């Protein structure tokens, strides 16, 4: 079975180069077909970067021709991508993908899982976690509590509500940029009898900084 | 570049319906087009190649058609798996170009949003910052306008919005609008109101607090 897996660091500093590896197993990249590199920008927009054929030839997108370099290592059966002088716009999810392959009956194309590569100059900067308790108004039979995670870098962050026993009515919103640092929030809706007698603790973890913050949501 | 334009850009549909997505190329591409499927979160899956041919493993309910500069993807009797994002791509000329994509959203009945507004925590105010959070949870449809007024006057700057994908249980959307201020400006105003605009209510949903309350 043919499988493509991408590898390479997920963080690059502006003006430097982004380099990824695509390890191919189940077929030899020298036998036949083109091995491509495409990226999906935040916004779902897709862009084709280029390819390396089985003969060693490369075809790059015109607008990337001066910054791109597609290379291979036949003996290890993997091909790489190198984008020079990257800027914040190059922040995207990279995919190595094949052209149309014919091993089974009908043709089939192979894709990898894709790795997100962010371009920023921000040091890993841990999150500030703030409990969002209700403000002193109605309520009703349901309470909505929150957890604000702001000014952190890089992505991602793991937010669980205990320790994980609380799964229902939980909404963890995606992160948005704010002056080069991330900020996200999460909300949990529990019946009004539970809290505060049945504690609601927000668990924020930032891997990149080996941080684990437990902030209890107590009534104001 | 060959400009492949797709339509619709999204569509609310029910299980069992037949859907048709089209891609129009800025020139004749000779049936050199493929259709891709991208699921939640995820990765990609090739659906059809050379305009009409299905790929190994692709269920029979997928079908492609088209000639010259007009191609179409048809999914007869949608299933739960079928709800994803579809893209078309032209491979006849470098640089291979993609369509803007079409998102298949599962339709459900209308639902008003539950609004909640939160005052900045004491912990944050000690630092010197003051973020006011408003959650608009479980609503339908996705179209919602959120106004942040400070003492009766609308505020545009500092408003950070964020939406979740369509939830797999209730099929609703949730929004989070945060208004970040400094403790200086926060302490100079008293009324903070998060105002939502949705068709499920002829009068805007208004949630507010006063900096002087507890
Ligand atoms: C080189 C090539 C690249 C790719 C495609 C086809 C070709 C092809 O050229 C057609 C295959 C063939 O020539 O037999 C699309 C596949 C989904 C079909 C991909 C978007 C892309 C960009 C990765």
């Amino acid at each position: 079975q043919v499988q493509l897996q991408e590898s390479g660091p997920g963080l690059v500093k502006p003006s430097q180069s982004l380099s990824l590896t695509c390890t191919v197993t189940g077929y030899s990249i020298t036998s036949d077909y083109a091995w491509n590199w495409i990226r999906q920008f935040p916004g779902n927009k897709l862009e084709w970067m280029g390819y390396i054929s089985y003969s060693g030839s490369t075809s790059y997108s015109p607008s990337l021709k001066s910054r791109i370099s597609l290379t291979r290592d036949t003996s290890k059966n993997q091909f790489f991508l190198q984008l020079n002088s990257v800027t914040t716009e190059d922040t995207a999810t990279y995919y190595c993908v094949t052209s149309l392959t014919w091993l089974l009956r009908r043709k089939r194309s192979y894709w990898g899982q894709g790795t997100t590569v962010t371009v920023s100059s921000a040091s890993t900067k841990g999150p500030s976690v703030y409990p969002l308790a209700p403000g002193s108004k109605a309520a009703a039979s349901m309470v909505t509590l929150g957890c604000l995670v702001k000014g952190y870098f890089p992505e991602p962050v793991t937010v669980t509500w205990n320790s994980g026993s609380l799964s229902s009515g939980v909404h963890t919103f995606p992160a948005v940029l704010q002056s080069d640092l991330y900020t996200l929030s999460s909300s949990v809706t529990v019946p009004s009898s539970p809290r505060p007698s049945e504690t609601v603790t927000c668990n924020v973890a930032h891997p990149a900084s080996s941080t684990k913050v437990d902030k209890k949501i107590v009534p104001e | 570049d060959i400009e492949l334009t797709q339509s619709p850009s999204s569509m609310s549909v029910s299980l069992g319906d037949t859907v048709s997505i089209t891609c129009h190329a800025s020139q004749g591409i000779s049936s050199n087009i493929g259709w891709l499927q991208q699921k939640p979160g995820k990765s990609f899956k090739g659906l059809i190649y050379h305009g009409t041919n299905l790929e190994d493993g692709v269920p029979s309910r997928f079908s492609g058609s088209g000639s010259g500069a007009d191609y179409s993807l048809t999914i007869s009797s949608l299933e739960s798996e079928d709800f994803a994002d579809y893209y078309c791509v032209q491979y006849v000329q470098f640089p291979f170009t993609f369509g803007s994509g079409t998102k298949l959203e599962i339709k459900r009945a209308d639902a008003a949003p539950t609004v909640s507004i939160f005052p900045p925590s004491s912990e944050q105010l000690t630092s010197g910052g003051a973020s006011v959070v408003c959650f608009l949870n479980n609503f339908y449809p996705k179209d919602i306008n959120v106004k942040w007024k400070i003492d009766g006057s609308e505020r545009q700057n500092g408003v950070l919005n964020s939406w979740t994908d369509q939830d797999s249980k209730d099929s609703t959307y949730s929004m989070s609008s945060t208004l970040t201020l400094t403790k200086d400006e926060y302490e100079r105003h008293n009324s903070y109101t998060c105002e939502a605009t949705h068709k499920t209510s002829t009068s805007p949903i208004v949630k507010s607090f006063n900096r002087n309350e507890a």
